[PDB]
RNA sequence: CACUAGGGUAAACCCGGUGACUGGGGCUAAGUCGUAACAAGGUAGCCGUACCGGAAGGUGCGGCUGGAAA
RNA sequence: GCAGUAAACGAUGAUUACUAGGAGUUUGCCAAGCUUCCACAGCGAAAGCGUUAAGUAAUCCACCUGGGGAG
RNA sequence: UCGCGUGAAGGAAGACAGUCAAGGAUUGUAAACUUCUUUUAUACGGGAAUAACGGGCGAACGAGUAUUGCAUUGAAUGUACCGUAAGAAACAGCAUCGGCUAACUCUGCCAGCAGCCAUACGGAGGAUGCGAGCGUUAUCCGGAUUUAUUGGGUUUAAAGGGUGCGUAGGUUGUUCGGUAAGUCAGCGGUGAACCUGAGCGCUCAACGUUCAGCCUGCCGUUGAAACUGC
RNA sequence: UCCCAUUAGCUUGUUGGUGAGGUAACGGCUCACAAGGCGACGAUGGGUAGGGGAACUGAGAGGUUUAUCCCCCACACUG
């Protein structure tokens, strides 16, 4: 269902973008073993972006951990100018997020992992609603998810078998 | 209320001199006060967006209250919110009389103005804020054409070479052209930090 | 009565009329049952806005207006009895050229020099 | 039965999330206009009527983007449910999916898309939406 | 529910009630201490912090907890109460205004003087 | 002479207060007596009902697994 | 003859239509009408449900809105 | 609530405070030169006031013209001249969220939360918000979808009645023909101030005012017949 | 055009008629046959409140209040 991409050697535009640091704990008999794992977001400020988990026992070894999984784990998203072809709502875990396109003179009306996805993405013009847990991994997963999910006009008029349908 | 504090520490604590040229610049390029040129903290983004704000008000010595009415009305107009908002930074009178050189600082202007030795079409202006609109004179006032501050600084403005201001000499005045593009204004401030800040 | 007046409307020290026709017990600045005109006397033209037609229907149907409201009725023509006229008929008063009377009354303006030779 | 457009609208819905290529409905007027509408935008391949001794059944040749293994149909939704009827002036018709859907529409002048209702000047009872 | 359902029954809304309910409403009351006492933070807090017990104008008896260094309340003192909640001492939701009627400001503060009601020093 | 505000009378109702004495509840510390539950918590646990005990509780009858072991 | 309660439980209200596979099993002739376990899509926070749905939809009823106080 | 001032341009690294011999406060101060918005003193000084009443002039009473007097505010707007940087800055933060740092003290305390008895308590030096204001408390609204028509749920988180029958109510397979209650459309009436584009006047602005764009509810009257109702 | 069913029946000029009187005016408005009227589409009773346009607030739906301003109503120590 996802267009995905090959490692983007030529389009290496890919400006890699922090979404959050958590310090989890495993317990063991001798005490308490701490690791980092750290989300990450790729994107070409293109369709191209990519999100990735990196875990370590550091934040610089997690962030590059992150960095690598996102670059091999990569998708395009069909995003016309700054804005989306319309609206759409996602659903991931606990998390349910809703985009609508807006006037080209109005920027990005969210915040956190929405705003770091819809950055690395490219789209500069659209509404942004979070209704679910604010959750990084799964807030992250669902704007992908709900980007993934759109549908530009060619598209439609292609697996529609027509031309026009009055746009 | 006006600043009226020290400006070389505005000046190294934003490392550009955005009140003119100063020798103390060199020599010292490290924000005031007992911590400064220790390394450089990491400033959030947040951080960065209110410097970015505090470098525009300090630059055009304005309040905050009138700083957000500014982008109030930058909003309600049509075109790019922070290049208008710089336009209507650059409207103001005093701006404009500094630009036309009559007063040597943004704040010698303001004086100017408030001192009430500056003429809008023919009329006393004497409010800093006033927003001048292409097509108006801005004109030393005749009882003051002789002032021995306003001759030195138009000594050696032979150039008068910002293509939105016509200046005459023989009648000590100046027109504005029209609203310059953001990239024609020589101001390093990055209004889309400030826009971001005041929207979110 | 009914009657024609004014409402203060503008603000302190700069005061806008409303010429209105209101019945007489209404408060000042209160109901009216219809608005003719405006009214500033801050102008030395003596700004007045006011719709004839609709004056001159409330003087007929019998309307009294005050001393000011008269006055500007009288200033705008609507005190006439062209309309009066039982023997005559099409008599155009013509009376707004003269009324125009264009007072274009300047004042000469002078300078100060400066002779700041220091 | 209950609602017989929505019960046409969960078969068609059924049927393409199951992959199946030809589906069959009992057949009625309405649901007749319907799959005209749906013939004529473009998102069934085909459909047949036949009238056997019961009211008739609808036999309804679904569309697969032999490209991308998708149906042309991606969400079917009913608005006007007996529970709670809707209708809507010209000046208010919806727009679905940004004007890249349909919505179906009965209309005085007969059932119709919400472009031609708009186009005609004419409201009534929005059916469904179709994208 | 169903519509049915909403449309014989409907929704209900359930109004909230005031943070500080004895001052009704009244940003700030006037009160009279009854006892001006000592008492004991919660379990991971250790001190000895002061407190009021003042009647209000309204008849209520509220407990007020007296902020800054030292003070000079006694029984049957005039004082201010307006709101605010210390998290460890339980049952105190009120605060004496310092710098007004009986009570005085905090002497020798040099900063924070206007929330301990001390004047500018000279 | 009717009509009626107001007055007296009785009742009964409703709304409040106080009262010898006598009962729960919340919160804070921890004095005293035990160990009921959490592991098969050392008698698997819980639901309903009845009787009985300084208290947690115990027992009878039916039910459940939101129980091991088998 | 009263009483009207339960872990009165599938802790899952009643109708209607539709949507994969395996393994068993009762009944009248491959096939209903049942009754049990893995398990596609889909759903779900997960454990899990999955043609006897907790999936896809429509109609009506019951109930919930932090814990204690308090049934 | 809006606007303005508390000075403008030059001036090296004084004295005193803080930190470490050198950073910082700092071009900050002290000096020297221009300006007088605004205070102070003097003078000229509007507009808000237009009709009046009393004289006329076309004539049979109404109007149309020409004059006198009329300002509480009021030495208020505005204008002009003396000589003067002179008369005019505080409040809350500074461990994370959050913009801002080190020394001296030490239960006293602080506190929105994580909590702290010191990058959190008190003072000192600095820095950061704002600014004639700055903080605290009270009240209301939004995020809050925490009453969910738009727009939530009920196996185990709160939540399916012990199970049926059944009254009112809610919903109603397919088709033909009427009707026009719901529905759709056209026309007409009705609906100060405030609020939205454009101007105009307040030296600007708040504000005042004019005009275009809202009337997107209600009522009346003509048509349509796909769907619901009868 | 607000809550309470831990308020389910209320009503005897009360519902209609004939006539008369009275009023600016129609009318149980008042006065001299029939038994009707209102009620789970919430009568009756209890509690609370002056009502709108404004204003504020929110993307909207909506929510809060009617301080100043305008319209309507009620009142002038208590009857
Ligand atoms: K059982
Ligand atoms: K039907
Ligand atoms: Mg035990
Ligand atoms: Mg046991
Ligand atoms: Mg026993
Ligand atoms: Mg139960
Ligand atoms: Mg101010
Ligand atoms: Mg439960
Ligand atoms: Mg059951």
């Amino acid at each position: 269902i996802v267009y995905n991409r090959v490692k983007s050697t030529n389009d290496l535009e890919l400006k890699d973008r922090l979404v959050a640091i958590n310090r989890v704990t495993k317990v063991t008999k001798g005490g308490r073993t701490f690791t980092f794992a750290a989300i990450v977001v790729v994107g070409n400020e293109d369709g191209v972006i990519g999100w990735g988990l990196g875990k370590a026992g550091e934040v610089p070894a997690a962030i590059a951990k992150g960095v690598e999984a996102a670059k091999k784990n990569l998708i395009r998203v069909p995003v016309h100018n700054g804005t989306i072809p319309h609206e759409q709502a996602a659903s991931y875990g606990g998390a349910s997020v809703f985009l609508k396109p807006a006037t080209t003179g109005t920027g990005v009306k969210a915040g956190g992992a929405m705003r770091a996805v819809l950055d690395s993405v490219g789209v500069t013009d659209v509404l942004a609603k979070s209704k679910g847990s604010s959750n990084p991994h799964n807030l992250v997963k669902a704007t992908i998810q709900a980007l993934a999910e759109m549908r530009s006009p060619l598209m439609v008029a292609q697996n529609r078998g027509i031309s026009v349908e009055k746009v | 209320a006006r600043y009226t504090g020290p400006k070389s520490k505005i000046a190294r604590k934003f490392g550009d001199p955005i009140f003119g040229a100063d020798k103390v610049l060199s020599k010292k390029n490290y924000p005031p006060g007992q911590h400064g040129n220790n390394r450089r903290r990491k400033t959030s983004e947040y951080g960065l967006q209110l410097r970015e704000k505090q470098k525009a008000k300090y630059t055009y010595g304005v309040l905050e209250k009138q700083f957000r009415h500014l982008f109030h009305r930058a909003q309600r107009a049509k075109g790019v919110t922070g290049e208008l908002l710089i336009q209507f930074l650059e409207a103001r009178l005093d701006n404009v009389v500094f630009r036309l050189g009559i007063a040597p600082t943004r704040s010698a202007a303001r004086q100017l103005v408030s001192h009430r030795h500056i003429t809008v079409d023919g009329s006393v202006v004497n409010i800093p804020s006033y927003s001048v609109k292409p097509g108006q004179v801005i004109g030393v006032r005749e009882r003051s054409k002789s002032l021995e501050v306003i001759a030195d600084a138009l000594t050696g403005f032979n150039h008068s070479k910002y293509p939105w201001m016509e200046w005459d000499q023989s009648s000590l005045s100046g027109k504005l052209l029209h609203m310059p593009d953001r990239t024609d204004i020589p101001e390093n401030i990055k209004e889309q930090l400030i826009v971001e800040l005041y929207s979110k | 009565a009914t009657k024609i007046r004014l409402q203060r409307h503008g603000r302190k020290g700069y005061a806008f009329y409303k010429i209105v026709v209101a019945d007489s017990r209404a408060p000042r600045d209160g109901k009216f049952i219809e608005r003719i005109g405006s009214y500033n006397p801050n102008t030395n033209p003596a700004t007045i806005d006011l719709n004839f037609e609709r004056a001159l229907y409330w003087i007929g149907v019998g309307a009294q207006p005050t001393d000011t409201a008269r006055n500007i009725l009288s200033r705008e023509g609507v005190l006439m009895m062209k309309h009066l006229l039982g023997g005559v008929k099409k008599g155009a008063f013509d009376q707004a050229a003269a009324e125009n009377k264009f007072e274009a009354w300047l004042k000469g303006k002078k300078d100060a020099l400066n002779n700041m030779k220091a | 039965m209950t609602d017989p457009i929505a019960d046409y609208l969960t078969r068609l819905r059924n049927a393409i999330m199951a992959g199946h290529r030809v589906v069959s409905v009992p057949a009625s007027n309405i649901k007749k206009e319907i799959t005209k509408i749906l013939f004529d935008k473009g998102y069934i391949l085909n459909y047949k009527f036949e009238e056997n001794d019961s009211q008739g059944i609808i036999k309804v040749a679904l569309k697969y983007d032999l490209a991308h293994k998708v149906n042309a149909i991606k969400k079917l939704k009913r608005v006007s449910r007996p529970g709670l009827r809707k209708y809507v002036g010209y000046r208010d018709m919806p727009r679905v999916l940004n004007g890249l859907g349909i919505a179906i529409v009965s209309t005085p002048r007969g059932v119709m898309t919400d472009k031609e209702a708009r186009e005609l000047k004419v409201g009534g009872e929005v059916l469904c939406y179709v994208y | 529910p169903t519509i049915q359902q909403l449309v014989r029954k409907g929704r209900e809304s359930f109004a909230d009630k005031s943070k500080s309910p004895a001052l009704n409403s009244c940003p700030q009351r006037r009160g009279v201490c009854v006892r001006v006492y000592t008492t004991t933070p919660k379990k991971p807090n250790s001190a000895m912090r002061k407190v009021a017990r003042v009647r209000l104008t309204n008849s209520k008896e509220v407990n007020a907890y007296i902020p800054g260094e030292g003070h000079n309340l006694q029984e049957h003192s005039i004082v201010l109460v307006r709101g605010g909640r210390v998290k460890d001492l339980p049952g105190v939701r009120y605060h004496i205004v310092r710098g007004t009627l009986d009570t005085a400001g905090v002497n020798g503060r040099t900063q924070r003087r206007s929330k301990y009601g001390a004047k500018r020093p000279k």
